[PDB]
């Protein structure tokens, strides 16, 4: 039962990102077959998703979807295989999903993709070592910066100042930016960085994780444990006064910890890698995760 | 006019994607032959049992594609020379299932990556399976002109990019290609594709690269310029590279997104296309050596080996050569033969190895010019080419004899001769035995006489060249010396090497020789300074000879007599590779040895570290008596 969207989701899901409303937006990529492509979702029912009859509204992407994220309510930022950065929006409806621009800009895979606190630019880092801003408005590219001498893993804009963001790569360089300095990136002094999440109540904190499964704190005004086996994904902090930690690894699991990186939660509910996670607006124990085994799970977590 | 393919990282439709690349004008694809974010486990439950086809079917082309169109491309996230363990093992994984499906598909050529320093774990997987089955797929490593650390924007306040001249720091990029084909051994199946940034590095570096196996060049769309019409095009310096590397045939590859947006993207290949047809057409020589390029053969020994007819046919062909010698003989002439002799004082002329009689002509030729007048004897040893010169000689001569069937050396002359002509020099001048032949007919020319030619020089130059250490490596034969190959001069047009410090003189021969004990052995010592550092493969031969006078004949290089084809330089091996760092000295020391039978070259190494001296004794090399 869909409308305008296609008979069949991809089997790797990359990303899932609930909205204000408490509505689930899930990136696919098919990573084996024939057909090397993506697609995107919405699922104004979160417990029928990955279910392509009961959606909301879904659409095919030229090509594989390496990450995503929100644009306000209406917008969804997404980073192609194909070098490109799209900008789809829903129609009035909120029952199609179309395609505003798609320019190819980055000369191999864009991999990591987040909007800065305006909401009127994003910050995308690429495969190709380069980092460049955008502003979605006049879909072009205001400044590229090669800062990273390797392949840039992950970005992650100030939730606060719209002209701070983090950057970490290959080339085991975490990186602290600021737009407004002829020189506007910082090294912040092992294993190589793989995710990044900044502090929500704190402009001056944030956590990384790195290719051996520890996760890390910081802030630039180090307390670590190792949570995982194999390599950290992912990092997002729960929506809670004194927020939870969700962490995802390439090791199929799941930990939630608190202020101290004290582990609270365990998931071995997946059977491959996972991918992504997302707390929902209307509960803040709901935690949803993705991964490339297809199955969105609905956590439960004790506070 | 020129072959190139198309670097990608995203194939959505395979069938299709290959389809708007040929449109294109390209001739091949590099692509993924796994999805380069597929990522797996090949050892932790659960990931390891990941269910369904790990990549896309083989069924998609025709073998005939797969064979021709398809270059592989290693995943970016295999990095067998990580610091983490579990990554480095499932990496060690990951690259044999790659490798193994592109054995599979008969994929022409493969791509990896020298992107770090330390590529050890990944050589010695790849010489796994590289010993591992039956499969020729070709390995084309991507490394880098410049390291991607050292063209970084100077943007990290905390962390400023070096305003300082480092040598070393910015030939970086080499030792990494070096140090990886070193631990495979040299293999002949691990190539070179070179990528070029924006900035290219001081001329020393691109020289050192030349010598290197390079099957591809790799252009970012980054580094073109626009022009007024809003075409891409690249700045004199890489164009100068670009007809530097369309020489040495390579494959070029267009890498990286449509920047010149407006214009198309089959216009950067347009670019390269207009490039090739604007270069300077090949001269007669170079038109002449096509196919020889960098092709090891035996140097030819005229004195103990009949040459074929075919082979003194192509000799003949030589223009500047023949038009040398007879210049040389007429002005000979005038010099010995005053106006008021012209008619009574006629030359006794010899031509001692007269083959089919090219110098006769020449000789001929003279006579007429210089109107003297001259008596014209032919000594040849090859039966097969006096059959030649008697037919001609009963055909349009008659006048006596001489085209005497002798060896120069056995020969008894009817009169004492006034000039003495031969063509018997080599490529390393005397290692066709023009020395010890014409001393043996030293004894018949006139107490006053002149040989043409008088004089010749032999001279050497070190070389770089893996290519050319590789093609010698080949040489080894079953039933004698398995380093026998290293010990013996070859003839070869040199193209695939880098020659690291000027030519220099050898040994050197006058005709006649006019003092006593004549001992025809040398030893000489020659040091070469070395601009860069590099790796010694072995030394290049040329020569030069005096004709008469101003008259000469060369193939060194900067003297080289313009189209002549006769000879081409000869090599000299050495069985081990000597590393050489900028401005050291490379001594090399070069003996000429001989007894009653043989003559050979014994050659040594001293600095900056010693050989083992080569072809001692004549045990792997001799030129027959
Ligand atoms: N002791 C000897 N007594 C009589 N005849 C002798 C002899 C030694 C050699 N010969 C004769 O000399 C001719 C060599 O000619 C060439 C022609 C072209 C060449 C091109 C490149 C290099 N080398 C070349 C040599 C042959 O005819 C051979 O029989």
């Amino acid at each position: 039962l869909p409308p305008n969207a296609p008979a069949c989701m991809e089997r790797q899901l990359e990303a899932a990102r609930y909205r204000s409303d408490g509505a689930l937006l899930l990136g696919a990529s098919s990573l084996s077959g024939r057909c090397w492509a993506g697609s995107l979702w919405l699922f104004k029912d979160p417990c029928a998703a990955p279910n392509e009859g009961f959606c909301s509204a879904g659409v095919q992407t030229e090509a594989g979807v390496a990450d995503l994220t929100w644009v306000g309510e209406r917008g969804i930022l997404v980073a192609s295989d194909s070098g490109a950065v799209e900008l789809w929006e829903l129609d009035e409806n909120e029952t199609l999903i179309v395609s505003k621009f798609c320019k190819y800009e980055h000369d191999d895979i864009v991999s990591t993709v987040s909007v800065l606190s305006s909401g009127t630019q994003a910050v995308s880092g690429s495969k190709d070592i380069c980092i460049k801003v955008w502003d979605l408005a006049q879909q072009v590219v205001l400044s590229s910066y090669r800062a990273h001498a390797a392949q840039v893993t992950c970005v992650a804009a100030s939730p606060h100042k719209d002209s701070v963001f983090l950057s970490c790569s290959e080339d085991n360089r975490i990186l602290l930016w600021d737009t407004r300095c002829p020189k506007p990136a910082s090294q912040i002094g092992g294993y190589l960085p793989t995710s990044l999440a900044w502090h929500p109540q704190q402009s001056e904190v944030f956590v990384f994780g790195d290719e051996n499964g520890t996760v890390s704190l910081v802030d630039t005004k180090v307390l670590s444990s190792a949570v995982h086996s194999q390599c950290v994904t992912g990092l997002v902090f729960s929506p809670h006064s004194v927020p939870f930690l969700a962490s995802l690894s390439e090791d199929c699991s799941l930990a939630v910890l608190d202020s101290s990186l004290s582990e609270l939660f365990r998931s071995q509910a997946h059977r491959d890698f996972v991918r992504d996670a997302t707390w929902s607006p209307l509960n803040h124990s709901l935690l949803t995760t993705v991964g490339w085994d297809h199955q969105v799970v609905h956590h439960v977590v004790p506070t | 006019r020129v072959s190139s393919g198309r670097d990608l990282n995203c194939v959505p439709e395979i069938a299709d994607t290959l389809g708007a690349v040929a449109k294109q004008g390209f001739d091949f694809l590099c692509m993924p032959v796994f999805h380069p974010r597929f990522k797996r486990e090949f050892i932790q439950e659960p990931a390891k049992n990941r269910p369904g086809p790990q990549t896309r079917s083989d069924l998609l082309l025709s073998g005939r594609d797969w064979n021709t169109l398809i270059v592989g491309k290693l995943s970016p996230w295999i990095r067998p020379d990580s610091k983490v363990e579990k990554i480095r093992r499932n990496s060690e994984a990951a690259m044999l299932q790659e490798l193994n499906f592109g054995a599979y598909l008969g994929l022409p050529a493969f791509l990896l990556p020298l992107n770090q320093e330390d590529n050890t774990n990944l050589a010695r997987v790849l010489t796994n399976h590289i010993h591992t089955g039956h499969h020729s797929s070709m390995f084309w490593m991507r490394v880098p002109l410049v390291a991607p650390e050292d063209l970084r924007d100077d943007i990290i306040e905390n962390a400023p990019t070096t305003h300082t001249e480092e040598y070393s720091g910015e030939e970086k990029t080499w030792m990494w290609w070096h140090n990886f084909r070193t631990l495979c051994d040299y293999s002949k199946r691990i190539a070179v594709a070179l990528e070029i940034g924006a900035d290219l590095p001081s001329n020393h570096v691109i020289d050192r690269w030349l010598g290197e196996p390079i099957k591809a060049a790799i252009l970012p769309t980054s580094i073109f310029l626009t022009n007024k019409k809003g075409f891409p095009v690249l700045s004199k310096m890489h164009q100068r590279l670009i007809f530097r590397l369309l020489k040495l045939e390579v494959q070029f590859i267009i890498t990286g997104t449509n920047h010149h947006s407006e214009k198309e993207f089959c216009s950067y290949l347009q670019y390269l296309e207009y490039l090739s047809q604007n270069r300077p057409p090949p001269n007669a020589y170079e038109l002449f050596a096509k196919g020889y390029e960098d092709y090891l053969q035996s140097p030819l020994q005229p004195l103990m080996d009949n040459l074929e007819s075919q082979t003194y046919e192509v000799f003949e062909k030589d223009p500047i050569k023949y038009s040398q010698y007879q210049q040389a003989i007429y002005k000979c002439l005038l010099d010995r033969v005053p106006e008021e002799e012209k008619d009574t004082n006629v030359q006794v002329l010899m031509v001692l190895g007269a083959g089919r009689g090219p110098l006769v002509n020449a000789s001929l030729r003279a006579a007429k010019q210089a109107d003297r007048r001259i008596k014209l004897y032919a000594v040849e040893k090859n039966p097969n080419a006096v059959v030649t010169l008697e037919n001609w000689q009963f055909e349009e001569w008659g006048s006596q004899v001489t085209v005497v069937s002798s060896d120069m050396r056995e020969w008894v002359a009817p009169e004492k001769a006034d000039i003495i002509v031969s063509e018997l020099l080599g490529s390393f001048a005397d290692n066709e035995l023009s020395p010890e032949c014409l001393d043996g007919a030293q004894h018949f020319l006139k107490d006053d006489g002149v040989s043409i030619p008088g004089e010749y020089t032999s001279f050497l130059a070190p070389i770089s060249s893996s290519k050319l250490y590789n093609e010698v490596r080949a040489c080894r034969e079953k039933d004698r010396d398995p380093e026998a190959q290293f010990e013996m001069p070859y003839v070869v047009r040199l193209h695939n090497f880098h020659q690291l410090s000027a030519p220099q003189p050898c040994f050197t021969f006058s005709h006649p020789n006019r003092d006593p004990m004549i001992d025809n052995n040398r030893y000489c010592t020659l040091e070469f300074p070395v601009e860069v550092n590099t790796v010694l493969h072995g030394f290049a031969g040329y020569f030069e000879t005096v004709l008469y006078q101003d008259i000469t004949l060369s193939i060194r290089p900067e003297t080289h007599s313009p189209g002549m084809f006769s000879w081409f330089p000869i090599l000299f091996p050495i069985k081990q590779p000597i590393t050489v760092r900028e401005g050291q000295t490379i001594c090399v020391r070069f003996w000429r040895c001989s007894n009653s039978k043989k003559v050979w070259y014994e050659w040594a190494v001293t600095a900056p570290v010693c050989s083992a001296i080569h072809n001692p004794t004549g045990r792997s090399y001799t030129i027959g008596l």
